[PDB]
């Protein structure tokens, strides 16, 4: 003879179906992550880290270190052609 | 004093003097109404605090 009660049982009742399906992808993903840009770790120098951190930067990464890497080739190469040729 | 030859009026009132007292009003929503209420209040307490818990979430 009791009255239904809606917002007495809300307990086993979600937000919908996908929204609750969401909530655990969403309240976790904004939890445990860097405040605003921590960590650069820009600071590397082991030859090719050196490379990655002097030339190889992706802020720019333009033709130039391809342009320093084909002339250090070209002249290892002009040694090896006189041993050589 | 409209009623003349009445011979049943006090018959009458003999019979509503006996009969005010019908019987004894029930007065008891205290069994399955009561247990209904304290489950109310018990989940309803419940469901504040979560509705509360997810809202601050």
């Amino acid at each position: 003879v009791s009255t239904l009660i809606p917002p007495k049982v809300v307990s086993s009742k979600n937000i919908g179906s996908a929204p609750n399906a969401k909530r655990i992808a969403n309240v976790v993903h904004f939890y445990k992550s860097l405040p605003q840009g921590p960590a650069p770790a820009i600071k590397a120098n082991t030859r090719l880290a050196r490379y990655k951190a002097k030339y190889f930067d992706g802020d720019n990464a333009s033709g130039k270190p391809l342009w320093h890497f084909a002339l250090g080739i070209i002249a290892f190469g002009y040694s090896m052609e006189y041993y050589f040729h | 004093s409209v009623l003349k030859n009445t011979s049943v009026i006090d018959k009458i009132e003999s019979y509503v003097k006996q009969y005010k007292p019908v019987k004894i009003d029930a007065s008891k929503q205290l069994q399955v109404i009561e247990s209904f209420e304290k489950h109310a209040m018990t989940n309803a307490k419940e469901t504040e605090s979560l509705v509360s818990k997810e809202l601050k979430d």
